[PDB]
Parts: structure tokens; C-alpha cells; sequence
């Protein structure tokens, strides 16, 4: 199975990829070019590629889309001016054949500070509602604290056992 | 500063030139480097038909 | 435009076709900077691949 | 070895005529040209024998990659532009970095002082003693007058680099 974390700049990409193989938070640098780990969830292997968000790196996210499985999303929830941003990438990709079937979770990353976003401001902000022909669930991560994580990782497993 | 799109591709080139992920890093080095589309179509359809 | 992409372009063309690959390894490798434990990797492995053609009759 | 393909590399600085010189050696004419960003190869006949001749943009952000293609070089020509008074020092920095490569060990080397057909153009010894070709001790060397646009001289520098290479050790 493959998946692709996306999202812009400073959402959490990378320090979710190395929670969810790790279970701890790691420093990071800005991602030019990519990370990739397998990742092992209920007895399961998952390739995960964790993109660059950076503005001037995000037209060669198209690049990486043959057989993509799932994509998790993940949008920095203190976010507010750039949610716009994200939902323009979000419906760019989403017109992608390549992604026709491939399932969507979103990660409303960053829970843990009070400047949060709720899931509820962030799904209309992104258009999730609007979204047809595609299986999507939204979640509340911390990447940092940890929380939200294995039960957005229970739903995403669980979705893509059912084709 | 260096333009950031050679950091990406020594990554995308390392990968590449070890045979890793082939048809992935050809995808993004005709893209990153704006080959003109008669050329993408060369190297494409040449990585295609490299047989496992 | 930097003028290292018109290079590279006119290099990584004929590499990614297959002609002077060994040459353009090494012109790619000094363009773009990589340190020389990865240089001599990817050297390492072209001139394994001309190794294995020059040994094999078919 | 003179019956196989070998190798021939043209450097030199931006403007000095090497791609001309390629193409009049290839083709017999003259032909338009613009600068080089990247490299010209083509297959020269001369004299009936083969030569995998490289021709290497001399601008110089990317004269550090020249020494990317010296394996298994048989002979450089070094284009010099003789009315370029203001570049002959780096003409003679450029050559003296290319000659301490160990890849080039072997080979022969033709410095074609072009552009002769000009007016204003350097004398051969004044170029020969600028690029300090006299202290190359170790060096097979020769300079020659040649001009690309009107044909002058090349045929001799030619006719030298393969007596130049028959004579090989
Ligand atoms: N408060 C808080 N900070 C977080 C959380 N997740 C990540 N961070 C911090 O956000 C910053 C950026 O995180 P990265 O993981 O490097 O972001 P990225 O999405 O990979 O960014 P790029 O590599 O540019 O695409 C870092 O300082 C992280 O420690 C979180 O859940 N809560
Ligand atoms: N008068 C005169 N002009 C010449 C001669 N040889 C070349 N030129 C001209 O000089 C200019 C540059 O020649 P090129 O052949 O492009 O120079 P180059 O060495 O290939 O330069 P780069 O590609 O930048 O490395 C052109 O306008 C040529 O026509 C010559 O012998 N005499
Ligand atoms: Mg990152
Ligand atoms: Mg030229």
C-alpha cells in the first residue's frame, strides 16, 4: 500500500511520518525533496511519502501520484489565512484521474494550541461537504502531544481493507 | 542563495541514478527541469520500456 | 533561468536515452554538487553496468 | 589504435571560435552559431580517420565541468582568439588547470591561435610566450595561425595532431 502525506509548509507532514514509525517527536528541517519510510500498522505495511510543502516544490506533487492508495492531508489548524491555499491544492488534485479511487484523510493537525481551528470550520473551508465520488474523513492530530493519530490511522486502514 | 530546485534534484537524482523509484524521479526531473514535451515524451516512453 | 538548467537539460538528455552515460554521470554529478561518497556510488554502478555488457556475448 | 575512433576535446573561452572550427572541420563551411550552453559532439571525418570530436561551452560558469569529459582524451585543440588581449591571461589559467588532470596525461596537445584573418590579431609567439607554452616540458605541443571563418591554417594544425598521434610510444 502507498500513501502520500501532503499539505503546506509547516503542517506537520514530517513529524507525522516519524510519529507514526517512531511514536516520538523528531526536529525537522524544511523538506526539500521528499522523506519515505514503511510503516507498520496492525500487522500491515504502509510506503509513506512525506512531500515538501514549500510554495515553490508544490507543482511537482502531481509527479508522485501514480498508484496512490490514500493521501493524508494534513493542514495546520492555527492556519487561517492559508486554508484557502489548501483547499485550492486540495482541489487540484482531487481533479487528478490518477487519484480517482484513492481514499482521503485529513489531518486537522496542531489540536493542541487554543489558536485551533475546530474539524467543523476546516471541513467547510475545504470544501470537504462539496466532495463527491470519494471516501474522506477528517481528524484531530497533535503530531507533537500524539493524540488522534491511531484512531485517524484505525480509520484509514480499516477503509482501505474495504477496497 | 543557491535556487533551491538543486537540493531537490540531488535527491531526486541520487534515487534515480541507484535505480530507485525510476519512473517516479524521470516523472520529476522532466517536470522540475522543463524538458520541452517532445523530449519528456522520449525519455518516458525510454524508462518505460527499461524491463524488470 | 539558471543557466545550469539549459546545461543539465542538454546532459540529463542524453543520459536518460542512454548515450555517454558514464561521461554525463560524471558532468551531472559535479553540476549539481554531490559529495563524493554518493559520486563514486553512482560512478561504482555505470561502470558495472559496462562490466556486465562488455563480459556477456549476448 | 589509428584505425579506431579517438577522441579529440576543443576548449577554450566563450568567443574563441570552437564551434566554428567543429563544424568547418565537420562539414567544410562555415555555419551560424550561438553560444554554447552545454556541449556540440560530432563525428569528424579527417584525412579518412574518425574522431568522436567534443566542442564544450567556454562561458565560465561552466568551465569547471570541462574536466568531466577528460577520460580517455587523445588530443585537445585549444582555441585561443588572438585579437582578445584582455583574456590571454586567463586563456594560459584555464590551460595550465586543464594540464595538471591526470586524465589528460596522454594527450597531445594543438593550441590554434584563431582568428588570424583579423587585423588587430597577436603574433603566434607572442600567444606561444603569454600562455607559457615554452615551459611545457612534459607536454607534446604545438601552436598554429588558423582562422575558422576563412579556413587558414587548419589543415596544417590537423595534418600535425596526426602525424602527432601516428607517432605515439
Ligand atoms: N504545536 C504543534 N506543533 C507541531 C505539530 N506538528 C508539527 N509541529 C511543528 O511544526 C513545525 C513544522 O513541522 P514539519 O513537520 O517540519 O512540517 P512539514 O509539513 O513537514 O513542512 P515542510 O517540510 O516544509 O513541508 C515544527 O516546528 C514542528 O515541531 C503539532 O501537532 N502541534
Ligand atoms: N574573424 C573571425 N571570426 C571568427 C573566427 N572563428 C570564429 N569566429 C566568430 O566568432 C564568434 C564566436 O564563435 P563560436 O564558434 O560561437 O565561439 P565558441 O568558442 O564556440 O564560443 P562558446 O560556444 O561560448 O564556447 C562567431 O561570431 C564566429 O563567427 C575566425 O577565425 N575569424
Ligand atoms: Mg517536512
Ligand atoms: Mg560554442
Amino acid at each position: 500500500m502507498r500513501i502520500l502525506i501532503l499539505g503546506l509548509d509547516g503542517a506537520g507532514k514530517t513529524t507525522i511520518l516519524y510519529r507514526l514509525q517512531v511514536g516520538e517527536v523528531v526536529t525537522t528541517i524544511p523538506t526539500i525533496g521528499f522523506n519515505v519510510e514503511t510503516v507498520t500498522y496492525k500487522n500491515l505495511k504502509f510506503q509513506v511519502w512525506d512531500l515538501g510543502g514549500l510554495t515553490s516544490i508544490r507543482p511537482y506533487w502531481r509527479c508522485y501520484y501514480s498508484n496512490t492508495d490514500a493521501v493524508i492531508y494534513v493542514v495546520d489548524s492555527c492556519d487561517r489565512d492559508r486554508i484557502g491555499i489548501s483547499k485550492s491544492e486540495l482541489v487540484a488534485m482531487l481533479e487528478e484521474e490518477e487519484l480517482r479511487k484513492a481514499i482521503l484523510v485529513v489531518f486537522a493537525n496542531k489540536q493542541d494550541m487554543e489558536q485551533a481551528m475546530t474539524s467543523s470550520e476546516m471541513a467547510n473551508s475545504l470544501g470537504l461537504p462539496a466532495l463527491k465520488d470519494r471516501k474522506w474523513q477528517i481528524f484531530k492530530t497533535s503530531a507533537t502531544k500524539g493524540t488522534g493519530l491511531d484512531e485517524a490511522m484505525e480509520w484509514l486502514v480499516e477503509t482501505l481493507k474495504s477496497r | 542563495g543557491e535556487p533551491t530546485e538543486f537540493e531537490y534534484l540531488r535527491k531526486v537524482l541520487f534515487e534515480y541514478m541507484m535505480g530507485r523509484e525510476t519512473k517516479t524521479m524521470a516523472k520529476v526531473i522532466t517536470t522540475v527541469l522543463k524538458f520541452p514535451d517532445d523530449q519528456t515524451q522520449k525519455i518516458l516512453e525510454r524508462e518505460d520500456a527499461r524491463l524488470m
